[PDB]
């Protein structure tokens, strides 16, 4: 049957059902992507998958984070400025 | 009189009632033309003391 939609929504955003509810997709706001998981698929138990990150770190709640640029990590022969931990939109 | 009892064979249930019939991620497969799988269990029973 389908899957129970209880504790699978995101702390600042909503989400769509595709493939006949068999799987959501959220959707948070331009400038946003949803923490780890863009979808979830419906396992057939009643409960969702779970929050798994790359690291297949289990996360409790989801939340819509900021969406950062790929910070330069190596460069060779100059100097680029300035360095940060992680660039928001707009940064040059 | 020996104090041992024999192997006894153990005989065949009859069979069981048939499963509703669906199919994995297709609803509800009913007055359609969506083929699907159905099963039915029986039962060996009776089978005591190392017998077949
Ligand atoms: C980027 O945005 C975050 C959000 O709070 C802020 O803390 C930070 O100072 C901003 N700038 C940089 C260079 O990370
Ligand atoms: C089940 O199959 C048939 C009846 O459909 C018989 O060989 C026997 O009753 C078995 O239990
Ligand atoms: C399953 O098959 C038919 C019903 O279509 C019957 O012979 C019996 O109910 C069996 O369990």
């Amino acid at each position: 049957g389908s899957c129970s939609l209880e504790g699978v929504e995101i702390k600042g955003g909503s989400f769509r059902l595709l493939q006949e509810g068999q799987a959501l997709e959220y959707v948070c706001p331009s400038g946003f992507y949803p923490y780890p998981v863009q979808t979830r698929t419906c396992r057939s138990t009643g409960s969702w998958s779970t929050l798994k990150t790359q690291d297949q770190k289990t996360v409790r709640k989801a939340e819509c984070r900021a969406i950062h640029c790929p910070r330069p990590h190596d460069f060779e022969n100059g100097e680029y400025w300035p360095r940060s931990p992680y660039y928001n939109v707009s940064d040059e | 009189n020996t104090a041992v009892p024999c192997p006894v064979d153990g005989e065949w249930d009859s069979w069981g009632e048939w499963s509703p019939c669906i199919r994995r991620n297709m609803k509800s497969i009913s007055c359609q033309e969506i083929p699907g799988q159905q099963s039915r269990g029986r039962t060996c029973r009776g089978r005591k003391f190392d017998g077949h």
